[PDB]
């Protein structure tokens, strides 16, 4: 008698091919899968990142931790002071808090800005501070993108030529003036007969500041905006001008009406505009209309040793106050910037404006020891190489790829029977 | 027809591993049973399936570093990278399937070998998973000893 | 020497699959035929060769997306990319060759198994593709029944 | 008796190695091969491309389809009008057809330009229109490279300061003038005694035009070229100048002889030069010599949402007319531009200059539903990953790689024998 | 237990290939020797190990062209490229190990086959690397002829 | 009796897994390894590289080969002359050797510079020649990075407007002057009463020079530096200026004190500064203070057909002379530049300053027929794809990757036993 083990399959079995042997099975299981994506901020390296912020990340606030959007351990990684903002420290308006932001970190989190919003009501002849705000943070984010560190430079070496010029003040600016730019004026120019002499100045952007190397500086090269040569001649003789030159003499900024058309709004009166520019370290010249001279007195110092795309966190008030979205728009138009945004209003635990449940959820990733990828879609762990939907850029780290679930191969499971040769 | 072949069956009828016997009266007429105590095969399948985790973990742990500053998705590039990774996963799959196949087939050979040495040398191998038994000095309790059904 | 070995021959002399027989008078002197009706092998080879198309189509369908705005060929980079793809094709080749080898060898085992059950158990296996037959109750029409040459 | 299947090989058999088993065979067959390359234009995505053209792709021409270099279905994808060209619409010379080119497509085909060649004989004080043509299309192709869409902007908002200045005309320009730039002149300046005042103007490049977003504008900032200050003083007092400034006052174009040497050709008389520049949206200033003011009045609007390398098709007349190769040279020096060129003369089916057999062969790819790669060498289907010779850049899509035929591995075929173990 | 199985031993005790024998008096009690003249196995292992050089040389000869003008190491990118190459080397390794395994196992089968035809058909195969011998017309010089220990 | 081959393993055996069969073994051997890295200079393609040098690579030197840091075959690949340097040929100071460096090679080796170090004691009103040296080689290396070839252009077409101006000389410059720039002066300007007219000039950067295509030119746009407008008025009326304009009139260099502050060092007297700039071919204008005009008269011509990162070799004297490290610092701050530096002093075999054992070791790679990768860490052969430590950039060729030795997989060796199935 011939006795045999017999191998047989059903219509329920499908054949899976192999390099060196096939397999019949009824069930299959996918070989791998998608990695969850979590919205909000995080870091891939806990020992090389830095945060810059305000009360909402300030562990020294009287109401900590209720006033905080991050736990203690994350707050220790921030450089923050209640009431502060990068922009407030750039200009230093009268009576505002003036924090010296500085630090180093390849990954960077910017979570401030709200402390100079329209709610602040800072005037000082500002044409449109929201516009200035957007321009300013754009330059910061651009420079931060390629820098390892950042520091406020709280005082530039400056020198003016006039010996009669005195420090300028205005009732629109709390009856004084910004820390930067400085405002120098000669009391005598008077378009009667007295017309004074063209004013001159230099300012130096240092090659370093403390322990921080400077390869690049963000500065504002402000100019006044008058209604028209005539309204201007209410104050100065001839045409208004305030020109900025590098050491060789190339014009780099300012407003020279003598070639450029006037662009002021009717009967608004005098306005000041402060575009920000990225300049190399060095000494720079200024030439201006005799009566009024503006001189940059601060900067932010960056290096070019490199960094990762940055994270910028929405910085807005609760509903009752007047906010802006200038840092959002700064971030959107600047390459290498990732923006973190709430979907619900800011409702603080401490008071109205500090300690928000959603923001705490969004910032909790800052947070983790196992984040491998950070993107404009959120952050991921190192589970699999795939995600269900694209991780939107900017992004960095070990970042997953989108593939259709159907393109993920399967493996036989359940009852299994081998097959090889042609069996015929 | 004995471990070198897989046969198909229609309608209902269980798939899997069965005992099959042949001639007798001249000429006989076949017979195929309804399962044995192939407990080894079940456990072996379990072990072999769990052993695939090693190859999958190797693949899952490999994620390319990237850095993009750009604000708009480079979709065609993203898709190409995925397609390449899916291709690699496809090779690994084909390797794993053959690895299961070959190691199961070998586990089946080791089952059949234990049966050969169990009635040895009453058994007499006729290729893997098949035996010729002399019905004259192996009765029925003999056959049930050797094959256990 | 029976399906575990491949031998070489010189000058003319056909390569391939043949029937070979041994002793007889004590001591015998060998003999190797001139083909059988190994029709299965021919058809199997055909099927196995056609089955390689699946692995080749997988490879041919994979072409990386690219975008170059540059006006002069980046030759070194182009060559490196090609070299990498040729390397991958080389692995796939080695996989395909072994896959053919293993599945042909198995088809050969399945041929030999049919011969064993054809004269069973007159045949008696001596490793794959070899048998011991008792020339006393298998004459010549018996042997020609079992092996067909 | 021992009876065995015996396996044997000849000197004609070669051994092919495998991972898990070798194979003897007499024949081999290559595993894969090269994909044919077809010369001419094509697209990888039929639902995201656009063509810009002239009579040769205009389905409304009286002689269609005999006057066409493409079939109906492709012509429907073009924005074309008989007698038109991008350059003609840029300047709008008297009596020429003035088509408003506009559309969107990641892949772009430029097949026009011939309608303003030397054959046209447009004068209008042109120094060298062929030079202008080359400069103009260079800017177009550069901007088109990174844009999804393009549109003519057929009228810029402009404003001049003079109240006495009137519209300028010349017998060299059909006794009128271009649509762009505008020519403004004061009849009184007369170097007797009358010398007038410096002229001023502004022109605005919009942030959008219809449904089209503008991130960039191609414009011409023209200036006149006089023989020498003296020949100039035939017309104006002092030195000629026509300067272009952005909103802040930075010089961006024009000709200021007061610092720059004169560069006119002897006794040729006055010439006009019109270099094209790529400018951001905004408002721009002009200052010029009192008698003659030039003001840009048109532009081409592009976005920066991205696009593929473009295809530019040779746009020349049949042998009897006077052609140029300015769009060829524009394309060659501009990154991301692919040029399509005939090897035989243009011989039209409709008339001499429309409906060419070779061009129809070259444009037929526009055409196909199965093109996966487009390159400066031609286009390919998705047959294999290899080509016999390099696909020259620019190129995009699933593009084949060059490899030597000898580096393509083979597979055993014909009679085959397996081998494993050492067999010894 | 005969070429389909590998057994473990404790403390001292040599690992490797040995001759093992079974019953005798009813019931017997086993015995495992202390090496044979398995000279084939030693030489085969040598050949198989040297044959791996082909696959390694293929890998070693493949180095991607690169060009970097940058002054500071892009470390994360460098590490990712290495990690990818190490992954490929890992697949090749797994291929090579199985290739050795399968070709050694086959060389072992070819050894056992020579032993079968050496005492044929006194030997009688009981799965690969095992035989049933009738102690009645194979004495001891017979067994030592066939198995050589 | 049952007789069996029995397979058994020890605690000394470890199991190695395979796709299709496992292997027991006692020993393992690593599958591959690291490729040695050799410090110094080399090339990946012997038929496409060029060297530029001095006596130390000059096969025509009287003391060759004792005065050489390379063997004959490598010296034949250099363009060198004893006593020469790129910088010396740029300016052509009185009595210095003036070699016309020119050649083509995708790989480039710069091994000269030492012949104009502080040891040379060239004065010629130089503010800081070491500074000039660093600026000059920076421009060279930058341009060389993307060029296939380089040539000195030993004479620019120049034209000055003044008919009274004469060639300038000074006792600080061997009682003559540089070849470049040219110095033109009018004897009459005298701030008594005589004040002369603004000087003018043009210089042309050619589109080619001999067989060499020029896409880019390195030139110096020099200007004088006076102590203060007053010390300046020792010489000229009004403010000093020397301005450089392109053909359209855009300022591109010079020193215009009229807007820029003075930057001279007290009582040092007049100094000359010569920053180098990369300019396109064309004709350029100069406007200057009446008394003194400087005009560029030489350049280095480069193309933009592409090249590899360059190698710059430390070019310093033996200890007894006064050296500088300007070419080192030029190379470090310039992308695509690889610097080769000795660790011991230069001790020459011929004399003190030519034929150094260490430099010969470092340059011997130039040298080899089997270098596949060149990097800031040294060069490698094509042994394996790995190195023990990173190859620092810049780098090019088939360059090895760093991996930990532990991540290199092993293969079983020694006594080996196969395993398959579950064996249970
Ligand atoms: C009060 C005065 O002198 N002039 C009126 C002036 O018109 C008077 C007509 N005389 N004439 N001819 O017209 C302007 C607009 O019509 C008025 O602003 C001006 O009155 C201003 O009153 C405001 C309060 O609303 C201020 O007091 C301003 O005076 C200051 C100031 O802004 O506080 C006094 C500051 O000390 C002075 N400081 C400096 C450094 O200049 C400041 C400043 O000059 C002006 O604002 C100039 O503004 C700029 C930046 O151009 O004015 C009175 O001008
Ligand atoms: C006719 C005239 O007024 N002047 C002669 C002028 O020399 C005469 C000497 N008098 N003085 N002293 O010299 C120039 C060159 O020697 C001649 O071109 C000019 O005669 C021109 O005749 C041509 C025909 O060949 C034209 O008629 C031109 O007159 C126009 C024109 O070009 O059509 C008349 C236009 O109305 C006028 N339009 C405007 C808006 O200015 C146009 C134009 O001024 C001039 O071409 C200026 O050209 C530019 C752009 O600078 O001239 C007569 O000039
Ligand atoms: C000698 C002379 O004319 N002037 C003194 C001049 O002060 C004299 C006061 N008179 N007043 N009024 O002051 C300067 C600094 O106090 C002295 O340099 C100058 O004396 C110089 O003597 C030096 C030697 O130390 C030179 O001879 C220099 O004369 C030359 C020169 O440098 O060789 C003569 C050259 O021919 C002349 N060449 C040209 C083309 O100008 C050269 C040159 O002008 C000046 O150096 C100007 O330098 C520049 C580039 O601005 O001077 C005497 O000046
Ligand atoms: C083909 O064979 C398989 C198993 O031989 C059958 O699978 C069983 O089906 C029932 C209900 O579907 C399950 O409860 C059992 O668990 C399955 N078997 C196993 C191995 O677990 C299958 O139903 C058969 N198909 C047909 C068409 O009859
Ligand atoms: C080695 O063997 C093969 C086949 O055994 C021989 O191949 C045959 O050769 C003739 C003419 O070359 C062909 O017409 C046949 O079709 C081939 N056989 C097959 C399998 O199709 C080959 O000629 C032999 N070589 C030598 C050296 O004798
Ligand atoms: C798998 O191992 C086998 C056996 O070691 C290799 O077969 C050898 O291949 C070369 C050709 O490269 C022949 O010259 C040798 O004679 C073969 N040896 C034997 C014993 O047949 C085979 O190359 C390996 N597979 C791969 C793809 O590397
Ligand atoms: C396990 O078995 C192996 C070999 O069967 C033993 O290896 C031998 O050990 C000695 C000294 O260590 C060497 O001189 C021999 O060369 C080794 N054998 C071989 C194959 O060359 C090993 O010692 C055993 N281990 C234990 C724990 O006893
Ligand atoms: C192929 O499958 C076999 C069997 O499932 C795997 O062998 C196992 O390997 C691990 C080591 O990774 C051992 O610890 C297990 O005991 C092995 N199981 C058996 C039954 O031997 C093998 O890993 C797989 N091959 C690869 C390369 O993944
Ligand atoms: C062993 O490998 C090398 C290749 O590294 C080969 O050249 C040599 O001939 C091989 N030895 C044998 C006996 O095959």
């Amino acid at each position: 008698e011939l006795i045999c083990i017999v191998q047989r399959v059903n219509e329920s079995f499908s054949l899976h091919s192999g390099f060196g042997g096939n397999v019949y099975s009824m069930k299959t299981e996918p070989m791998t899968g998608f990695t969850n994506v979590t919205k909000g901020a995080s870091v891939i390296n806990q020992k090389d990142w830095i945060g810059f912020g305000d009360a909402r990340t300030d562990l020294t606030n009287d109401q900590f931790p209720a006033s905080s959007d991050v736990p203690l351990a994350v707050a220790k990684k921030f450089r923050s002071l209640s009431g502060a903002s990068l922009m407030l420290s750039a200009f230093g308006p009268p009576g505002k808090v003036d924090y010296l932001y500085q630090g180093c970190g390849k990954e960077k989190v910017f979570y401030e800005g709200v402390n100079w919003s329209p709610e602040a009501g800072i005037d000082c002849f500002g044409s449109n501070w929201t516009q200035t705000k957007k321009d300013f943070y754009s330059r910061i984010y651009e420079a931060a993108r390629s820098s390892t560190c950042m520091t406020l430079v709280n005082s530039l070496d400056t020198k003016i030529s006039s010996t009669t010029a005195t420090a300028g003040t205005a009732s629109s600016c709390s009856s004084s003036w910004m820390k930067s730019p400085l405002w120098y004026a000669e009391s005598s120019v008077n378009p009667p007969q007295v017309c004074g002499t063209e004013q001159s100045a230099t300012f130096t952007l240092p090659t370093s500041f403390g322990i921080y190397k400077c390869n690049k500086h963000v500065v504002q090269l402000c100019y006044f905006v008058y209604e028209n040569k005539a309204k201007f001649n209410t104050f100065g003789c001839g045409d208004y001008y305030q020109n900025y030159y590098d050491g060789n003499g190339n014009l780099i900024g300012g407003m020279d009406n003598r070639v450029a058309a006037y662009r002021g709004i009717a009967n608004a009166g005098v306005k000041i505009e402060c575009p920000s520019k990225i300049l190399n370290p060095g000494t720079y010249s200024i030439k201006s209309t005799p009566r009024f001279l503006l001189v940059p007195k601060r900067s932010y110092c960056f290096d070019t040793d490199g960094g990762y795309p940055i994270q910028v966190v929405q910085s807005e008030w609760s509903a009752s106050r007047r906010s802006d979205n200038a840092t959002e728009e700064a971030c959107l138009q600047t390459e290498g910037c990732i923006f973190i945004k709430k979907t619900t209003p800011y409702v603080g635990e401490a008071a109205d404006n500090a300690g928000d449940i959603e923001m705490r959820q969004l910032l909790s990733g800052l947070g983790n020891n196992d984040t491998v990828c950070v993107s404009q879609s959120g952050y991921t762990k190192g589970e699999t190489p795939f995600v269900k939907d694209y991780l939107s850029p900017p992004k960095y780290g070990r970042c997953q790829l989108k593939t259709d679930s159907g393109r993920i191969p399967t493996l036989p499971s359940g009852l299994i029977i081998p097959q090889a040769g042609t069996d015929s | 027809f004995g471990l070198l072949f897989v046969g198909f069956v229609a309608g209902g009828v269980a798939g899997g591993y069965f005992w099959g016997r042949s001639n007798g009266g001249g000429g006989g007429a076949s017979v195929s049973s309804t399962q044995a105590g192939f407990d080894k095969i079940g456990k072996d399948i379990q072990q072999l399936r769990n052993d695939t985790n090693a190859a999958i973990e190797g693949f899952n742990g490999r994620i390319a570093h990237d850095e993009q500053a750009i604000k708009n998705l480079a979709k065609e590039i993203e898709d190409a990278r995925a397609e390449a990774l899916v291709g690699e996963l496809g090779i690994i799959r084909s390797l794993i399937v053959a690895n299961i196949s070959m190691n199961l087939k070998e586990s089946l050979y080791e089952l059949a070998n234990q049966i050969t040495k169990r009635g040895g040398g009453i058994a007499q191998e006729a290729g893997p998973g098949c035996w010729y038994v002399d019905s004259e000095n192996c009765d029925a309790s003999c056959k049930e000893y050797i094959f256990n059904f």
